[PDB]
């Protein structure tokens, strides 16, 4: 089955692309909403609001 | 489950603790200093300061907000209780 | 065989391009947005033009792409202040019009939000509304009332 | 992100008093290159059949 991949070898090139080129567009997308601060704000202990 | 044949799951690179993490850091700074934190540095304000600056931006007057604190804070909590109660019964 | 296998790289390149051709139409929109919100005018939209409070941009040509230089307004030093929403001068409670009450230890001014500009606590800048006894954390202080020194 | 705690008080504000200027750089992409491609000259060399 392998040696007659080599002729579709190719289009496993993009595929194995576009499947990384998702999986890294995925771990952006978590960036980008709740990575709006390089701060961490520490919750105050008095909760007299 | 669906790894058996070769169809591998990557892992997130942020888990839940840490995106946890980065709403309760998000929920600190907007009760303790609003918008400050979000467009510069951090900077200290009481949430009843806070609450009347957010009713100037809808037109409505800041004085109203300190006659009947009570009431809007009463209000606020039973809101959150309805949400909880209305999220527990998809 | 040939001919089936070329119409299938044609195919999955087609699918490819306008799926790129979609993601390029989604950023020509966002760029056209924020060319017609942050160039042409000032938008109060909080960090949609950039990090801090947005003043303008100024777009360069780019090859295949456009760029914008932003114009923000960040603060950079700040001081501790005592603060109170409300003062009783005479049994009635003065507000803010668009400042707020600081003090510095011994007496009281009122400043902007975003500026430390102290001021005397007077009429012109604050109005009364109610009586006293309605909010949980007022002070005691006195207004200049700018036409008491006048009328003599 | 930077640990810090922000003193909370409901008495306690803090006004600046100082201001820098900033520019911020973002990069958006709104073009790419156009290509035509056509059946005949790339499926098909010099062939009739
Ligand atoms: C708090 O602010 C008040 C009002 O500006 C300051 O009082 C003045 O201080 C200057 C500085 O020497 C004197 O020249 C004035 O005569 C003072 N005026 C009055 C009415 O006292 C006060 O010094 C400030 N306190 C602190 C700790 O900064
Ligand atoms: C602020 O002013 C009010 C009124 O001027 C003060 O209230 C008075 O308090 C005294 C004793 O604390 C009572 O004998 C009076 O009857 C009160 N008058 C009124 C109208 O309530 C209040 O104590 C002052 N606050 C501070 C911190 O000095
Ligand atoms: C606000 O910050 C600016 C930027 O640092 C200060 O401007 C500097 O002031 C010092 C001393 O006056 C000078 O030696 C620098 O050359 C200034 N830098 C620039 C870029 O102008 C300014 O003084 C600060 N203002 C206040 C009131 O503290
Ligand atoms: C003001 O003082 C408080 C405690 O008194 C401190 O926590 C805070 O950091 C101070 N603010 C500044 C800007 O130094
Ligand atoms: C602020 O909170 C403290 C602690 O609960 C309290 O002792 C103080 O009276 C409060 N001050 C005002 C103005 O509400």
């Amino acid at each position: 089955c392998s040696n007659l991949l080599l002729q579709y070898g190719s289009f496993c090139t993009q595929l194995n692309r576009a499947l990384t080129g998702i999986a890294v567009e995925q771990d952006k997308n978590t960036q980008e909403v709740f990575a709006q601060v390089k701060q961490i704000y520490k919750t105050p202990p008095i909760k007299d609001f | 489950a669906q790894k058996f044949n070769g169809l591998t799951v990557l892992p997130p690179l942020l888990t839940d603790e840490m995106i946890a993490q980065y709403t309760s850091a998000l929920l600190a700074g907007t009760i303790t200093s609003g918008w400050t934190f979000g467009a510069g540095p951090a900077l200290q304000i009481p949430f009843p300061m806070q609450m009347a600056y957010r009713f100037n931006g809808i037109g409505v007057t800041q004085n109203v907000l300190y006659e009947n604190q009570k009431l809007i804070a009463n209000q606020f909590n039973s809101a959150i209780g309805k949400i909880q109660d209305s999220l527990s019964s998809a | 065989r040939l001919i089936t296998g070329r119409l299938q790289s044609l195919q999955t390149y087609v699918t490819q391009q306008l799926i790129r051709a979609a993601e390029i139409r989604a950023s020509a929109n966002l760029a056209a947005t924020k060319m017609s919100e942050c160039v042409l005018g000032q938008s109060k939209r909080v960090d949609f033009c950039g990090k801090g409070y947005h003043l303008m941009s100024f777009p360069q040509s780019a090859p295949h792409g456009v760029v914008f230089l932003h114009v923000t307004y960040v603060p950079a030093q700040e001081k501790n202040f005592t603060t109170a929403p409300a003062i009783c001068h005479d049994g009635k409670a003065h507000f803010p019009r668009e400042g707020v009450f600081v003090s510095n230890g011994t007496h009281w001014f009122v400043t902007q939000r975003n500026f430390y500009e102290p001021q005397i606590i007077t009429t012109d800048n604050t109005f009364v509304s109610g009586n006293c006894d309605v909010v949980i954390g007022i002070v005691n202080n006195t207004v200049y009332d700018p036409l008491q020194p006048e009328l003599d | 992100g930077a640990e810090n705690s922000v003193a909370y008080s409901n008495n306690s504000i803090a006004i600046p008093t100082n201001f820098t200027i900033s520019v911020t750089t973002e990069i958006l992409p709104v073009s790419m290159t156009k290509t035509s491609v056509d059946c005949t000259m790339y499926i098909c060399g010099d062939s009739t059949e």
